[PDB]
């Protein structure tokens, strides 16, 4: 059986602010600009539709120097940093971006018609854009976060795949990763493994994997290390209705209708997709620069960041605006030409994290050790390299960041206020 | 470039089994249709198939006459003929719908023809 | 005279908690694919439009393994489960869907026009895509639920029904399959028995029949067991003012206009149609993943499961995203080809029922045979085959499921929190 840290976990008087200086990222809002010979990133992409994965390295508070060590015994037992407030600072003005595609597959405008439609020929994409829908969410955790996205399942081994047949589905959990996209509105799938076509959506997620967090499955976790907080706001409306073109992978069932003639004769395609939109961003509808209080979880683990990390998942697009920014080539004529300027976009991002941490103790009695050995064995193991190497995040660390007087700062301020004592 | 079979000679009764093969384009995404000619006389519909799932449509004429199939690993249509008469002797032709899985816009491409003697 | 179930039910001490790992569901947005030849279903119909009704299986708590059974006495009484709490998790990400139809009958536009429309022809169908009214609803009872729609009435024996005549209608209840579709913004009617035309709603609705849930009947129901409980948040708006090709089939009296002359001489249909909108989708208003605590029923049955049964209807349209797939015929040329990639469409549901359910006796006593025998006569037969085997559900067993640690559980630490002890 599990038990809240409530049990084990004794909760010391001692609290410390921690803090980032203030992240900055800047990049191009669609792909990574590159050297065409080469391979090495000249400029990242940095989109506000890309999910920001905080990996916070906390100082071991075992190896810390506290000014008074009378607080416990270190041979009975052990420290841990419990995490009691967060404020994830953003900075950049309010704003919505917007992404597209040069060749998106767009057949018709089948949101109203006065007449059939043509023919489709060779190649009959346009260069269109949107404005993606809009989401923030916040995920905490002492454990990096999960996702769920549909990709390409193994096939069955019968019916040998005839080329162009339709590809398996499979919901995949993941972990969400530093960079990783977010649902833009089409929802939460691997469109490279899933659209040969390459032009259904814009360029951005065009041969990416957008993905959702699996958020059942995180809070039906055992422990609940994944996640012990979270806040989510998504919306989006219906802007443009479409048609796709290709060729009929299914047949509409011709139970379902009348057959025409003439121009009506053959079926135009019945492939529909909406354009997404995500609505006015605005101030009152903020979740961030807001302080959050983790006192009760609704998982067993409240806020201890077991190993001394710290995970803080964010995703923004209320401030997604991209900004276009021209070089001319010549500074000479006095006549506008399309060919003396060359266009850019770039887009920035602007973070500022703030925690407000409690010293907690463990006294290592042999029911504490044989549990928390269970739960995970590296805790003890580490008490008295990186095992997840292979993925990626945004590393923050506040090692020497940790600071006594929450008077100093803001976040503690509103922490000492809000708690009274 | 379609190929059809060779002369076939059947005694009334009978059955035969004609191929048509294709070849220079993508089979997996046309139908097939075949028609019927008798002696110094006109052209006559018999049916079409969809090779995929072997869906096809029948002239009412050739309904238990005719049954359409197709081997899409090798690109190749069937038509198979039952209870064979006199009046069944004639040149078979199998031709390409032009737009892919429609049947409009005529029939660009013809096979060679394949002639069934019924005596 | 019916009596609160409080009457006769005795609560216990005992609460289980119970669970479905995760309900998945994947298939064609529109219309189910199968072997034209044949009749199996290769791939299924799955939209966020239609109706999940769940058919939930217990284990008999008078068979069940307690570990403890002084609680009672199995000569004077009988256990029953009593439904508390519910969680209807669901987890894809939000987002809104799209139906239409290749040859929809939609003559003229007619929210604005500079110039009377030309004439009506043959064929003057669109290929048009809308997106459907919201709606989000959650249906509970131990009975399943009930739905009403317009229908085909019968005729009245006397004029002979000239052929085109307009049918009579007539308001038809029926149980609530799972699989059914909801009102999408043509109202609930059965468009296969009330449209020869085959063509006035989009594909997805077009032969089927829309349902909306009978609440009036269902809470006049003398005994409540059809639903105890429920949710319903639905909205609509007009995207677009349309026109009906096809011919009058009742005019328009001429007290109710000047005839007109030239062009407006004759009458353009005034048989108006919109289409329908739900507009924006949004966290805020989610209806689902919060926990409903079924304590004080408004009918006589407060969530007893008669039958070890129990009912929980569905209808999301917040997530409704479908996703269209395209797989390359060839992996050659490196020129877009419209014939070379054939295009798809699917869609996938995530759901996930969670239950806290509480023990309880009924001492059998000649009044309450009387009662319950009078109520629902199986009862008590079954106590020391299906009798909806005509009606399809999702089938859910939970017999393996029930576990007597709610603290295990994220609705059962939920349900401990909430009610204290």
């Amino acid at each position: 059986a599990v038990v809240s840290t409530d049990e084990y976990v004794a909760r010391t008087n001692i609290y410390y602010h921690a803090g980032t200086s203030r992240l900055l990222a800047v990049g191009h809002p669609y792909f990574p600009i590159k050297k065409p010979n080469n391979n090495k990133i000249l400029v990242p992409k940095v989109s506000g539709l890309q999910y920001r994965v905080f990996r916070i390295h906390l100082p071991d508070p075992n190896k810390f120097g506290f000014p008074d060590t009378s607080f416990y015994n270190p041979d009975t037992q052990r420290l841990v940093w419990a995490c009691v407030g967060v404020e994830v600072g953003r900075g950049q003005p309010l704003g919505v971006g917007i992404s597209g595609h040069p060749l998106l597959n767009k057949l018709d405008d089948t949101e109203n018609a006065s007449a059939y439609a043509a023919n489709a020929g060779v190649d009959n994409r346009e260069c269109i854009s949107m404005d993606y829908k809009q989401t923030q969410l916040c995920l905490i955790g002492c454990k990096p976060p999960i996702g769920e996205h549909w990709g390409k399942g193994s096939p069955c081994t019968q019916v040998a795949v005839q080329p162009g047949d339709c590809p398996p589905l499979e919901l995949i959990n993941t972990v969400i990763q530093d960079g990783d996209m977010v649902d833009t509105g089409f929802g939460a799938m691997d469109f490279t493994t899933l659209q040969a076509n390459k032009s259904e959506v814009p360029l951005d997620i065009c041969t990416s994997i957008c993905k959702y967090p699996d958020y059942i499955k995180m809070v039906s976790e055992p422990y609940g290390d994944s996640l012990f907080f979270y806040l989510r706001r998504e919306q989006m409306f219906v802007r443009h209705l479409f048609n796709r073109a290709g060729t009929v992978g299914e047949n509409v069932p011709d139970d379902l209708y009348i057959k025409g003639s003439g121009s009506t004769a053959n079926l135009a395609s019945s492939n529909y997709f909406p354009t997404p939109s995500g609505s006015m961003v605005t101030s009152d509808a903020q979740i961030f620069n807001k302080p959050y209080w983790l006192q009760r979880a609704q998982g067993h683990n409240n806020g201890i960041c077991w190993g001394n990390q710290l995970f803080v998942t964010v995703v923004d697009t209320t401030r997604s605006t991209n900004m276009s920014l021209c070089a001319a080539i010549s500074t000479s004529e006095t006549t506008y030409k399309n060919t003396n300027f060359k266009e850019y976009l770039r887009h920035g991002e602007e973070y500022d994290l703030q925690f407000i941490f409690q010293l907690c103790k463990i006294t290592l009695t042999a029911d504490v050790m044989t549990y928390i050995h269970s739960m995970n064995s590296t805790i003890l193991e580490d008490w008295n390299e990186d095992p997840l190497k292979k993925y990626t995040f945004w590393e923050v660390n506040l090692k020497e960041k940790f600071s006594a007087d929450l008077d100093q700062f803001p976040l503690g301020r509103k922490f000492l206020l809000q708690l009274g004592l | 470039q379609l190929q059809q079979s060779g002369a076939e000679l059947v005694r009334p009764g009978s059955s035969v089994k004609i191929s048509c093969k294709a070849s220079g384009y993508a089979f997996s995404s046309y139908w097939m249709n075949w028609v019927k000619q008798r002696p110094g006389q006109g052209l006559e519909w018999i049916g079409q198939i969809y090779p995929g799932d072997g869906a096809t449509n029948y002239n009412g004429k050739f309904k238990g006459k005719a049954t359409l199939t197709a081997d899409k690993s090798s690109s190749t249509a069937f038509m198979q003929i039952s209870s064979l008469t006199s009046e069944d002797s004639a040149v078979y032709f199998c031709a390409r719908p032009y737009r892919y899985d429609g049947g409009v816009y005529a029939m660009d491409y013809w096979g060679q023809g394949t002639s069934v003697t019924v005596s």
